[PDB]
């Protein structure tokens, strides 16, 4: 029989692409930990807060909640505020006066795309994922 | 075991993550054969985000196509999910050599100060062959070169035999600039970079606000705090090699109408700019320490550090 370990075999897939990462819940924690030492959680926080939204079932939830969002996480001075383009801010402006559930997606894809280029290579290098296969 | 702490500081797009690039060449664990294969996506990505960016301000701008063939490109090339992209192969090669070929997309990119365009443009486009190459390996310069925004504060720390010295690097865009708190706290010196080609730019976090004015407001502000009273600052003003071409086409003197030196002149002008920034705190008679800079050259940036090391601290 071929030998493999189980932690080992799991934080390898979190290496695979960011994607298999964001859908291993040990993957997001460990990932969680890391963002909080480079103090940029938040686009996490925000990237899960546009998965959930998309869930939404009552058009009356969909509405203030997509206030809520905004207001959290990407007008200027929010207290979570992203990193994005002025565009992008001013787009998700637009889509809010008639909300829906595309509303974010431009935001959401900037936010992925900043975690995936510049946090996750560095976790991957990091010594407490490294630690996790050995 | 002897340790100090230097914040990299500055504006979005400054060059501050390259500086780190270049400390890892010069002083860590390099880039291996292996290490430069995890940048070719990258460097593909720059280059599609590049184009398509381009593509958008053709019609933002107004600025019709010379080849009537290059719309079918344009479309073609419009129409990628840069995420998804991981090879770059015909028709996309061919569609990008030739997009880049036409002299309205030329002109567009000589206007690209009304829009943003990521400044390794240039460097990757004129060089689609060597990139398209079935096998192609990112030289050491294509990795200094790649553009990856940077969000949070991360520590590296680096061994200069005598001293370990912990460098700071950090997201220079305004929301990001809540956050520099967080590395406050004993820093030895201050490392502020200011892009000398952002005179003509905007801001992205923005609307239509002047690149070089807001490194001027934030210079300002890092100078007064009191904790940094006596923390060294060195200021470098970086992308000297950019402001060598931008400056034959590109007037200071619209952007800055105090400028009263000659025109096409790249030495002039820096001097002005370093002027400027030397000229934010006239009740401070704290030390400016300047280098023009360019952080993607390896020989500029060891020397800069060689001298920050063996001179401003000892
Ligand atoms: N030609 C040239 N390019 C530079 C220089 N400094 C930075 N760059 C490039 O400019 C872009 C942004 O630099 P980066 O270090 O990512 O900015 P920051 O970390 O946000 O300050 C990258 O593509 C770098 O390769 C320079 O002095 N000369
Ligand atoms: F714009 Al940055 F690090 F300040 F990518
Ligand atoms: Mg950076």
């Amino acid at each position: 029989s071929m030998l493999k370990r189980l932690s080992t075999e799991e934080a390898t897939r979190w290496a695979d692409s960011f994607d298999v990462l964001l859908s291993h819940k040990y993957g997001v924690a460990a990932f969680r930990a890391f963002l909080k030492t480079e103090f940029s959680e938040e686009n996490l926080e925000f990237w899960l807060a546009c998965e959930e939204f998309k869930k939404t079932r009552s058009t009356a939830k969909l509405v203030s909640k997509a206030h809520r969002i905004f207001e959290e996480f990407v007008d200027v001075q929010a207290p979570r505020e992203v990193n994005i383009d002025f565009q992008t801010r001013e787009a998700t402006r637009k889509n809010l006066q008639e909300p829906s559930l595309t509303c974010f997606d431009q935001a959401q894809g900037k936010v992925h795309s900043l975690m995936e280029k510049d946090s996750y290579p560095r976790f991957l290098r990091s010594k407490m994922y490294l630690d996790l296969l050995s | 075991r002897r340790e100090l702490k230097l914040l990299l500081l500055g504006t979005g797009e400054s060059g501050k993550s390259t500086f780190i690039k270049q400390m890892r060449i010069i002083h860590g664990s390099g880039y291996s054969d292996e290490d430069k294969r995890g940048f070719t996506k990258l460097v593909y990505q720059n280059i599609f985000t590049a184009m398509q960016a381009m593509i958008r301000a053709m019609d933002t701008l107004k600025i019709p196509y010379k080849y009537e063939h290059n719309k079918a490109h344009a479309q073609l090339v419009r129409e990628v999910d840069v995420e998804k992209v991981s090879a770059f192969e015909n028709p996309y090669v061919d569609a990008i050599k030739s997009l880049w070929n036409d002299p309205g997309i030329q002109e567009c990119y000589d206007r690209r100060r009304e829009y943003q365009l990521s400044d390794s443009t240039k460097y990757y486009l004129n060089d689609l062959d060597r990139v398209a190459d079935p096998s192609y390996l990112p030289t050491q310069q294509d990795v200094l070169r790649v553009r990856v925004p940077t969000t949070g504060i991360i520590e590296y720390p680096f061994d200069l035999q005598s001293v370990i010295f912990r460098m700071v690097d950090v997201g220079g865009q305004r929301s990001e600039r809540r956050k520099w708190i967080h590395c406050f706290e004993n820093v030895t010196s201050i490392m502020f970079l200011v892009a000398l080609s952002e005179y003509d730019q905007v801001l992205v976090e923005s609307d239509n606000e002047n690149r070089m004015e807001e490194s001027k407001a934030l210079f300002r502000t890092i100078i007064t705090y009191p904790w940094f009273q006596n923390s060294s600052v060195i200021l470098f003003l970086n992308k000297k090699d950019l402001l060598e071409e931008k400056i034959m086409y590109s007037h200071l003197v619209d952007y800055f109408p105090e400028y009263d030196g000659p025109q096409r002149d790249a030495q002039a002008a820096r001097e002005f700019i370093l002027k400027m920034f030397v000229d934010l705190n006239p009740d401070s008679d704290k030390i400016i320490y300047s280098h023009f800079t360019c952080a993607t050259d390896t020989e500029n940036i060891r020397f800069v550090f060689a001298a920050v090391k063996d001179t401003i601290l000892q």
